[PDB]
């Protein structure tokens, strides 16, 4: 019974290493001076506003992206002929109804 | 007196183990790939019996040289896998704003990770009982369910997967890094099929040899599981 | 036995059938037939001449021969 | 908002934009060629470039691996494809400057040289003009 | 002993001090190639098989 | 009419006065590939928001044109004029946050 | 080095000392078999490794070239603003990886860079700082050094302003000649 | 028997027969290349016919690497003796040893099969996508014949292990040269059969990996972090060699033994590490450019070490014993032709040198000097020296001051010329150039018909 | 600009660029130490 490694060495080398991975991330963070906080949501403005006219009411539920811009690519032009939001908000409301 | 080593002068499965991965070649039909398969899987079987006929020999050293040899073909198997993560990573850059849908990080995984546990468990309660020159039937067939609850489970996977190896590299990467673990998965079927209970007990090479390759296997799935799933 | 001592008794000791060497100095120059014979079969191929006249390629003085 | 998208004050009163010209440079075949043509090296489109100018020179290749090399200015990029390898240079004498791609690229990697010509910059402006 | 040690020292670090007296030229050489330039004129190239193709900004 | 007013408002502005020089943020690398990209998104987004006949717009095809060879753009220009360009789908319908 | 096994071999203590090597050394050898012939072979192992001055030469080399190995992968990973390893950045649009685009310049201006391209002027003879001025400002403004590169830059006399042409070679004299004729603007 | 045989010392000299059987198709490719090289013009290749020129270098640089010098330094010496330098009596698997050799044989016939029936073109030895991946299926035969070569070359390396568990001696500098050599090859091989994998499934899998949005230098990172160690494997056990040799045929013990033995190590530690420099005109990173230039340079140290421990290996030895012997000469012309080539690598590591030096003949030249004069050398001096245990007989080559004298002269005639062309400039890969680099190929290809000649004297 | 019949050109030749020139006097930099280790350790070859 002699021992080759250290006597704890799995947990050791890998929890010792990730501890070591995670201080040099934060130390190199600040040394450069990088922006910590976390944004998970695309930040372009323009659509930025869009979104926030729906939850205003501005806009009606449930209307595409491709209902509010300036150019339209050949198939959004295709949708574009079958949609029908009025018809979509209605359905919602029936089902909501349905449920309650 | 007699000579430290029984030397072994003459040998035909070389010869024929050659020319039958020359035969893969050389096909014109993808039948003859299959039976050819079965030929290889014969004579390598041959090769194996000479490997139990040697322990007529009674030399010390031929346990420890076997040993060392695993030791080098599971180094082989990580750092092949090592270079499919390498493939995988090296592309990182144009993953995850392509408009592909990712595997879920809920139901595989988990699944998965408890599954190939407990044929790790498995494996375990066959070591505790060599070790015990004891043996219970019931552990291979556990096994065998372990493995079919596997190959049942990755089968539909990638039948109802919506995204093809032509989409993106991610797609490829996602499908050969799972398939590479699958087929050592099955290269761990080939191994444990034959699991038995034999009488020379601690001197014979293949428990120490199934025990180390299964542990691989399931360590692999976990660094799968981190880069894939989670 | 006295014969089996030495690998390759007969060369080593000088009694082998000559065969042999014309066997290996055969193998030796058919393996180099594969680097000229494609050669001229692939210049026949593409080209309808075995082997090119040198600088045919490009334009020739008039009694260039 | 539209300022989100930066344009220089001239363009917004009118100023046109610029526009990009393409050609293709080939070799000039062993029977095409005339008395004074250097053999494997000349090509039927040269790039003319000012001197005493920096340039940036954004090299790629379309198919398979092309090396762009041009040794009297010190240039020799891969042209890879899915790399837009940038190379900066400033050329200090006129000149004809020759060369061939430098990555075994199928069987004509030998027959793609490049010829790149330095001229003065009021030669280069008359000769942008009427190409 | 004592002259054969320092001989198998000069053995190492003579061609470590050469090594040394190249590393500094090397940084510095490195360092012209990826300087920032303020450049006016872009050219694009791109390889085909077999010819190049150059794309250049045309004058207004 | 500020010295540092390039770098003021977006770090977008300092190769649109310089169209010919290095983006602050692909300096460091020669490869730019990653740079012809990040300009496309920005054409495909201010035709969106402002279309096409814009001049600022135009002007940001100019840019990307500075960067992106043509052979790439005549490709990629294909694909948003059907509506595939991954650059351009709209963020309501992407699916990248979908099944994971 | 002892040459009697009576006289013990002196031992620190620690991860890497002759205690710790003397009991991992043997784990994998069948010609150990006793402890007579275990020190032996050991202290034969020990005085021929450990004992060889020349063979302390290779151990600082290898501590060395291990020493940037590891500093140049880690530095990619913290600094390189190519190099992903979170994924918030790379689930947006070029454009909207603000926070990645951080490193850029900061990435951009290490210190090496800052004290050798000075140096430019010890290999280009004729306008050594062409590009040294730059008013964009995402680098600082270059000022030729004064002296050689030491080291193998014996062509050139040891301060520039021993060379009697340097000046007279340098952008701003260039560009005044070709000015005078119109020629250029640099 | 011949085929069934196991003895480890039969299957030595079968790997030194083949090797010099396959060595002929390779020296004809190689004549191919320096008859077409002498003028501007075709010559024997026609113009329509220019891909089989790409085929011709793409197995040249195959054959005589993996085919040819691997096995003859790798396989054949080091199954004879090494059993031998250690007190053991056989190799510790012979079956394995016995099956090494039948792979070797049938990939060699795979390759030059396809030579004979599949269409013939090329995309170097290096096989760099996409240009492979749109080939025919020659490719794909040759990627086949790799893979198996993989095999043997592995199952040779555990072989080679495990006489560490075995050996009853001292483990000699040269049995060290092979044990590192093993090791290399145990961690580069597996790296290079992923990406060989992915090669062969963009060629038949429809594998998207080299297509745009796809890096194609993906590939290269790959293969050259097992290209360099392939060509520190084909040295290293050139370099044990040579110190055997100078030691005994001096009567001098290895100076600074343990100093050897570090030297190898430390090769084989930093070759894994330094691979980039292959890939220095893709476009890298600055601070990865510096990192792979700074450690290539550190290789130059332990290098130099082990060169002048040979050299006063050579000095002071007794003037009565006769130095005229070919094995000595080659071994001492080993030390000069090395440092050519050393000394010309450290110049192209430099990489804004390499700029202008990558893919040209000089390159061609760098590794000539090394591999086409040094391992040659060191496998025929290691051969002539062995001559008596080996025992065969038939060639005049033991005593031949005539063939050292004229093979040094020419094949230095052959590659000191490419150099020159280096910096003319002339890429590598070419079959035409322009008119004003005549000269200097001219003076090569006198050489390369000259050298061909001088191997009939042997016999 | 062009290759010419029987030239060394040892190092480059014919520089247009700025950087054509750093490439030249780095090889001649470095050449004078080439030599030195090649006469160096050749000089010592012998009995
Ligand atoms: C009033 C009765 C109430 C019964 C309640 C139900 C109980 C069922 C228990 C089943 C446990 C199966 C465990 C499988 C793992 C392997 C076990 C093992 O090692 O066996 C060794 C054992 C002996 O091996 P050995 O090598 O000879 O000896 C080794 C040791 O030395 C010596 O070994 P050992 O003796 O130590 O073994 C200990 C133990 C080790 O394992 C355990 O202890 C694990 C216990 C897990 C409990 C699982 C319960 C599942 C119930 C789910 C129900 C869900 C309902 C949902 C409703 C939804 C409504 C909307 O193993 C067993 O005892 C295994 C079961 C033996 C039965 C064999 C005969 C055939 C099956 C008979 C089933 C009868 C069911 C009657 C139901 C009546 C209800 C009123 O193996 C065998 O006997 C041979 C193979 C067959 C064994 C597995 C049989 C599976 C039967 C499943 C029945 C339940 C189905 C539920 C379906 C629900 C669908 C919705
Ligand atoms: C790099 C070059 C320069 C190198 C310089 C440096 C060199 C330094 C020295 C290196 C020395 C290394 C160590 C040497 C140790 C030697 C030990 C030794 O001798 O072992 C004994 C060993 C065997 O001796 P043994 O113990 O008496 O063996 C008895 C037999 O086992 C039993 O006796 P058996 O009579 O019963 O034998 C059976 C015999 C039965 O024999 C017969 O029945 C013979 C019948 C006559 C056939 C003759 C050939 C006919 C060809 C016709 C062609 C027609 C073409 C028509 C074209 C028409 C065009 C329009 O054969 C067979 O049944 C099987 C034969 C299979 C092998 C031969 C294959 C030939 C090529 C086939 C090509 C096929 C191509 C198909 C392609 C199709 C593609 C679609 O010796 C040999 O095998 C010969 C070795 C000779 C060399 C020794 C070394 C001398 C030093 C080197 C000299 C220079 C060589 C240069 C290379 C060659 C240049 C060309
Ligand atoms: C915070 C983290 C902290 C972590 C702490 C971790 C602590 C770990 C503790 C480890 C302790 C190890 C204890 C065992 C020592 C070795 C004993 C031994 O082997 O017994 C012989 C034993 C046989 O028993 P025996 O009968 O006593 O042998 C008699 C001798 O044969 C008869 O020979 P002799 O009597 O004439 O001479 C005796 C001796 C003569 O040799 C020696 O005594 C050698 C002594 C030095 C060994 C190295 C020690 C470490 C040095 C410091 C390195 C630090 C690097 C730090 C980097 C940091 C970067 C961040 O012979 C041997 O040692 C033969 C075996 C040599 C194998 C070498 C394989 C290549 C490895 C590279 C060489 C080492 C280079 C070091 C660096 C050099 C530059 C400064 O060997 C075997 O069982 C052979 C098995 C072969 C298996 C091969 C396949 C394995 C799988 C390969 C995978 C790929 C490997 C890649 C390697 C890459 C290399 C570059
Ligand atoms: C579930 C489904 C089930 C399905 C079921 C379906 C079943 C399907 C079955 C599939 C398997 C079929 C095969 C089974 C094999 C069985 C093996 C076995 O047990 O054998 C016992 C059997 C024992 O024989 P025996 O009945 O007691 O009689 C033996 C004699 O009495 C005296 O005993 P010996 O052993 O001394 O005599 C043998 C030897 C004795 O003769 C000699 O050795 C002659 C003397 C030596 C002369 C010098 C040769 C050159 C130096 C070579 C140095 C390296 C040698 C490496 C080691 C040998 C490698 C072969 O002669 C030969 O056998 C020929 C030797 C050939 C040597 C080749 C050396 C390199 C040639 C380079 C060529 C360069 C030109 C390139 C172009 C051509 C490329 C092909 O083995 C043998 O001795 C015969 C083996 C014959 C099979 C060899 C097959 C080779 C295939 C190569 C690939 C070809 C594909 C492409 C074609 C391209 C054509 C152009
Ligand atoms: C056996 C084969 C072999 C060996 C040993 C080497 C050894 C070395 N090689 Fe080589 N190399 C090749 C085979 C080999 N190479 C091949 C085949 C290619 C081309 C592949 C292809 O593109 O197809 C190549 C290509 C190649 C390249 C260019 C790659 C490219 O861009 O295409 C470079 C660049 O630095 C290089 C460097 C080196 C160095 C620095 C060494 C060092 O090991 C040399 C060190 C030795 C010395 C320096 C001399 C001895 C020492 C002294 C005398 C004293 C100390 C000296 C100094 C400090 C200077 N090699
Ligand atoms: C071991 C490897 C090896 C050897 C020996 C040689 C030997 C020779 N090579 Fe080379 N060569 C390569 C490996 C080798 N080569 C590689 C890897 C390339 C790059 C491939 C590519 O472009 O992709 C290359 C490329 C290459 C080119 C460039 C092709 C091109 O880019 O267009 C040329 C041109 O002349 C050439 C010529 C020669 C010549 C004239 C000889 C010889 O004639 C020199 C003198 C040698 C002899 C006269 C024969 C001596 C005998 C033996 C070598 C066999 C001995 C066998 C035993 C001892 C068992 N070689
Ligand atoms: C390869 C990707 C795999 C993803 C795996 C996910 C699971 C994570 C846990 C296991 C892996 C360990 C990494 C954990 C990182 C935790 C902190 C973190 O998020 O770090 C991110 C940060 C960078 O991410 P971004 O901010 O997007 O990039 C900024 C500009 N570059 O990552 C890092 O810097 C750490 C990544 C590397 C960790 C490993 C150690 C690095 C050094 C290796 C040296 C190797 C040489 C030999 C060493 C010898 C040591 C004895
Ligand atoms: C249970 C056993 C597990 C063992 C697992 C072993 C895993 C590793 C196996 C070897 C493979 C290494 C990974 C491959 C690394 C490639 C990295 C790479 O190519 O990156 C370079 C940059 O890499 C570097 O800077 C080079 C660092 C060198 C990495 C070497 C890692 C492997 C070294 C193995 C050597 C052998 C072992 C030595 C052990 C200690 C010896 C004392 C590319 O940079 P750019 O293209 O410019 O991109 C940068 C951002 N766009
Ligand atoms: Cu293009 Cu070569
Ligand atoms: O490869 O050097
Ligand atoms: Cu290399
Ligand atoms: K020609
Ligand atoms: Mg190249």
């Amino acid at each position: 019974g002699r021992r080759l490694l250290h006597g704890n060495y799995f947990t050791r080398y890998l929890f010792g290493s990730l501890a070591v991975i995670w201080i040099a991330e934060y130390a190199a963070a600040c040394q450069y001076g990088i922006p910590r906080h976390r944004n998970p949501n695309w930040m372009w403005s323009w659509w930025l506003e869009k979104q926030n006219q729906i939850k205003n009411g501005e806009i009606p539920a449930n209307t595409p992206g491709y209902a509010m811009v300036k150019w339209n690519n050949e198939a959004e032009q295709r949708w574009l002929k079958t949609l029908n939001v009025e018809a979509m908000n209605e359905e919602f409301a029936r089902r909501r109804e349905a449920y309650y | 007196f007699e000579l430290n080593i029984n030397i072994i002068n003459y040998n035909y499965l070389g010869i024929i183990i050659t020319v039958i991965i020359s035969i893969y070649i050389y096909n014109n039909s993808n039948i003859i790939s299959v039976y050819n398969s079965n030929l290889l899987l014969i004579n390598i079987n041959i090769w194996m019996k000479y490997n139990i006929l040697d322990m007529l020999n009674l030399n010390v050293l031929d346990y420890k040289i076997l040993l060392w040899i695993v030791v080098i073909i599971i180094s082989n198997e990580i750092l092949l896998f090592v270079s499919f993560y390498w493939i995988y990573y090296h592309n990182y850059i144009n993953y995850y704003h392509v408009n592909i849908l990712i595997l879920n990080s809920y139901n595989i995984v988990y699944n998965n990770i408890i599954l190939l546990t407990l044929l790790s468990t498995i494996v375990n309660i066959k070591f505790y009982n060599y070790i015990l020159s004891y043996y219970k039937y019931i552990l291979s067939y556990l096994i065998y369910y372990n493995n079919y609850m596997f190959n049942n489970k990755i089968i539909l996977e990638y039948k109802n997967n919506s995204n093809y190896t032509n989409d993106s590299v991610y797609m490829t990467s996602y499908f050969y890094i799972i398939l590479l673990h699958y087929i050592h998965i099955y290269d761990s079927i080939i191994l444990i099929v034959v699991y038995n209970y034999v009488n020379y007990k601690n001197i014979n090479n293949y428990y120490i040899n199934i025990n180390i390759y299964y542990h691989l296997i399931e360590v692999l799935y976990i660094v799968i599981s981190i880069l894939l799933y989670l | 036995n006295l014969e089996d001592h030495f690998d390759l008794a007969e060369y080593m000791m000088k009694m082998h059938n000559p065969m042999s060497e014309y066997l290996y100095w055969i193998a030796g120059f058919v393996s180099g037939l594969h680097g000229i014979l494609p050669l001229l079969h692939s210049n026949y191929y593409f080209s309808g001449m075995f082997l090119p006249r040198d600088n045919d390629n490009t334009q020739l003085c008039d009694d260039s021969w | 908002s539209p300022e989100d998208y930066p344009t220089p004050q001239k363009y917004l009163e009118g100023a046109p934009i610029p526009s990009w010209y393409s050609f293709q440079s080939n070799l000039v075949g062993d029977m095409d060629l005339k008395p004074g043509m250097a053999r494997m090296l000349e090509v039927d489109k040269r790039l003319t470039v000012p001197t005493r100018t920096h340039i940036r020179f954004l090299i790629t290749g379309a198919d398979v691996i092309h090396s762009w090399s041009v040794p009297s200015l010190g240039i020799k990029c891969d042209a890879t494809p899915g790399r837009l390898v940038k190379i900066n240079t400033f050329i200090q004498r006129e000149g004809v400057f020759y060369g061939q791609c430098s990555e075994l690229c199928g069987t004509l990697h030998a027959f793609m040289p490049i010829v790149v010509e330095a001229v003065s910059p009021e030669a280069f402006a008359a000769h942008a003009k009427k190409w | 002993y004592n002259l054969v040690m320092k001989v198998e020292f000069l053995f190492f670090y003579l061609p470590t001090i050469i090594v040394f007296g190249i590393c500094i030229p090397v940084y510095t050489i490195n360092f012209a190639q990826e300087e920032v330039i303020y450049t006016t004129m872009t050219v694009k190239v791109t390889g085909r098989q077999w010819y190049w193709v150059y794309e250049v900004e045309s004058p207004t | 009419e500020s010295a540092d007013a390039l770098f003021v408002g977006t770090l977008d502005r300092l190769t649109a006065e310089h169209p010919h020089t290095d983006d602050p943020r692909f300096a460091f690398q020669s490869n730019q590939w990653n740079n012809c990209e990040l300009r496309f998104t920005q054409f495909c987004r201010c035709t969106r928001e402002l279309g096409e006949d814009d001049p600022r717009c135009k002007y940001q095809y100019y840019r990307a044109q500075t960067v992106c060879h043509e052979f790439l753009l005549e490709d990629w220009m294909e694909h948003r004029h059907r509506g595939t360009c991954d650059l351009d789908i709209m963020p309501d319908r992407q699916v990248i946050h979908m099944r994971g | 080095p002892p040459t009697r096994l009576s006289t013990p071999l002196y031992s620190e203590g620690g991860a890497f000392t002759v205690n710790w090597w003397r009991n991992r050394y043997g784990l994998y050898s069948r010609r150990q078999t006793d402890p007579m012939l275990a020190e032996f072979l050991f202290r034969q192992q020990v005085k021929e490794w450990f004992y060889d001055v020349p063979s302390y030469n290779y151990a600082a080399l290898v501590g060395l070239a291990l020493g940037i190995l590891v500093a140049v992968i880690w530095r990619h990973f913290l600094f390189n603003p190519d190099v992903y390893v979170r994924r918030q950045e790379l689930r947006k649009m070029w454009p909207d990886r603000h926070r990645q685009f951080a490193y850029a310049v900061p990435y951009l201006n290490p210190q090496l860079k800052n004290l050798l391209l000075p140096y430019k002027n010890s290999f280009i003879d004729n306008e050594p700082d062409y590009a040294d001025y730059n008013p964009v400002g995402l680098r600082p403004q270059r000022v030729m050094a004064i002296r050689r590169i030491p080291g193998f830059f014996w062509a050139i006399p040891q301060y520039f302003f021993e060379d009697p042409l340097y000046t007279s070679c340098s952008t701003k004299n260039m560009q005044t000649i070709y000015k005078k004729l119109g020629y250029s603007e640099l | 028997f011949y085929i069934l045989v196991n003895n480890n010392k039969r299957i030595g000299i079968y790997y030194i027969k083949l090797s010099i059987i396959i060595g002929i198709l390779g020296i004809v490719l190689s004549y191919i290349i320096r008859v077409e090289l002498y003028n501007s013009g075709n010559r024997i290749i026609k113009y329509d016919n220019v891909n089989y020129y790409n085929m011709v270098i793409t197995l040249h640089g195959l054959l005589m690497i993996f085919y040819i010098i691997m096995p003859g330094l790798y396989g054949g010496i080091p199954l004879y003796i090494l059993p031998i330098l250690s007190v053991i009596t056989d190799i510790v698997l012979p079956r394995i040893n016995n099956i090494s050799i039948i792979i070797v044989l049938i990939s060699y016939i795979v390759v030059i099969n396809s030579i004979v029936i599949e269409y013939n073109i090329g995309t170097g030895w290096t096989l760099y996508p996409p240009l492979s991946i749109i080939g025919t299926v020659i490719v794909n035969m040759i990627l086949y014949g790799l893979i198996i070569i993989g095999i043997s070359s592995i199952i040779s390396a555990i072989n080679f292990m495990n006489i560490l568990i075995v050996i009853d001696g001292i483990i000699y500098v040269y049995i060290w040269s092979i044990i590192i050599t093993s090791v290399l090859l145990i961690i580069s091989l597996p790296i290079l059969n992923g990406i060989l994998l992915m090669i062969l499934s963009d060629i038949y899998f429809n594998s998207i990996y080299f297509i745009l949005n796809g890096d194609v230098v993906l590939y290269q990172h790959l293969f050259w972090y097992f290209g360099h160690p392939e060509v520190y494997i084909l040295i290293l056990p050139a370099f044990g060699i040579i110190s055997i040799i100078l030691s005994v045929l001096n009567n001098k013990i290895i100076f600074g033994m343990k100093s050897m033995i570090l030297a190898i190590i430390m090769i084989s530690i930093l070759g894994s590490i330094v691979w980039a420099h292959h890939i220095y005109t893709v476009g890298l990173e600055l601070d990865t450019k510096i990192y792979f230039n700074n450690l290539t340079l550190i290789i130059s140290i332990p290098t130099g070490n082990k060169i002048y421990n040979w050299i006063i290996l050579y000095i002071g030895s007794y003037n009565i014993l006769y130095n005229g012997y070919q094995s000595l000469i080659f071994s001492i012309m080993f030390i000069i032709i090395f440092i050519i080539g050393g000394i010309t690598g450290i110049i192209i590591s430099i990489d804004i040198i390499d700029i202008g030096l990558h893919d040209t003949y000089y390159i061609v030249s760098h590794f000539h000097y090394i591999l086409s004069i040094g391992a040659v050398i060191s496998l025929l001096a290691g051969i002539l020296l062995l001559k008596d245990i080996i025992g065969y007989y038939n060639v005049i080559i033991k005593i031949n001051k005539y063939f050292g004298l004229l093979l040094f002269i020419n094949i230095n005639i052959i590659f000191t010329p490419q150099f020159i062309i280096g910096f003319n400039v002339m890429p590598r890969r070419i079959l035409e150039y322009s008119d004003n680099i005549i000269v200097w190929n001219l003076i090569s290809s006198i050489g390369s018909i000259s050298t061909i000649l001088i191997l009939l004297s042997i016999f | 600009d062009i290759p010419w019949p029987a030239r060394t050109d040892w190092g480059g030749h014919d520089p247009a660029t700025p950087f054509a020139e750093l490439m030249i006097n780095t090889h001649s930099m470095f050449w004078p130490v080439a030599i030195f280790i090649y006469v160096s350790a050749i000089y010592m070859v012998k009995k």
